[PDB]
């Protein structure tokens, strides 16, 4: 709980909802199984510099 | 863009540039997705046709991995008011969809509160285009960025000369040499966040081209994130 200690521990997007903290990702992205970190799941997702 | 630093391979993909007949640049642009680029809607006043343009980084050679794409409609946002540049942001929807390579990819769009709370407390911001280097000088020829600082809401309004609406925000230098200008207007205002940066800011406007005393003034993309995505959808 508390998207403020460091963003609730999320990859981007955090939710206080209720008690504990919720995460979710930008749309092109899925949240990985831990439930934190945001997998892209196309070749050219948003907000990362092309390689 | 006056100061700042020069945009290397990748490092600026979601710019995008509005050029007219002349095929000069005459404003900037966001990538949000293949069909839909990002504007300042007082650029659509400065050329009566025009195409958007991505994957371009010198406006003189050819990385070969540019595209100009054209205009299916352009979604400006009703209550514009040229006289005070309130509500001043546009979409374009492009006739044929952006094929995203090297130089060339969408940047995300934030959630509003997670964004004005996280994003928008962030020490600085980045904003680039192909503008003016300098105030009376002449328009840029490669994609530059700069790194425009979060403005206190506040000092942003006592520093003005006109009224800062809750549809618009402060980012730059007080003295420091570094500012947008001529050009860059609709030019993508990014936030960066664990590696991946976030849609934040529309060149809006500015008193002169970093003036001492004088700030940057961005269009708050976090309040119209509503309008945006049902403008996704033409509305
Ligand atoms: O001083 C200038 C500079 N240019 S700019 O160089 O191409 C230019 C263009 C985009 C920029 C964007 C940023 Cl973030 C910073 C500097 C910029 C510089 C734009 C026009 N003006 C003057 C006008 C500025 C806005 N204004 C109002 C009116 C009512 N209510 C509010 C503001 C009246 C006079
Ligand atoms: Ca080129």
């Amino acid at each position: 709980k508390l998207c403020s200690l460091d963003n609730g521990d999320c990859d981007q997007f955090c939710h206080e909802e209720q008690n504990s903290v919720v995460c979710s990702c930008a749309r092109g992205y899925t949240l990985a199984d831990n439930g934190k970190a945001c997998i892209p799941t196309g070749p050219y997702p948003c907000g990362k510099q092309t390689l | 863009i006056v100061g700042g630093q020069e945009c290397k391979d990748g490092e600026c993909p979601w710019q995008a540039l509005l050029i007219n007949e002349e095929n000069e640049g005459f404003c900037g642009g966001t990538i949000l997705s293949e069909f839909y680029i990002l504007t300042a809607a007082h650029c659509l006043y400065q050329a009566k046709r025009f195409k958007v343009r991505v994957g371009d980084r010198n406006t003189e050679q050819e990385e070969g991995g540019e595209a100009v794409h054209e205009v299916e409609v352009v979604i400006k946002h009703n209550r514009f008011t040229k006289e005070t540049y309130d509500f001043d942001i546009a979409v374009l929807r492009l006739k044929t969809p952006i094929t995203f390579r090297m130089n060339v990819a969408p940047a995300c769009l934030p959630e509003r509160d997670w964004a004005e709370s996280t994003l928008m407390t962030q020490k600085t911001g980045i904003v680039s285009g192909f503008g003016r280097t300098h105030e009376k000088g002449r328009q840029s020829t490669r994609l530059k960025m700069l790194e425009v600082p979060y403005v206190d809401r506040n000092s942003c309004k006592l520093s003005s000369s006109f009224i800062i609406t809750q549809n618009m925000f402060c980012a730059g230098y007080d003295t420091k040499q570094e500012d947008a200008c001529q050009g860059d207007s609709g030019g993508p205002h990014v936030t960066r966040f664990k590696d991946t940066y976030f849609v934040t800011g529309i060149v809006s406007w500015g008193e002169g081209c970093a003036r001492k005393g004088k700030y940057g003034i961005y269009t708050k993309v976090t309040a119209f994130l509503k309008w945006i995505d049902r403008s996704m959808k033409t509305r």
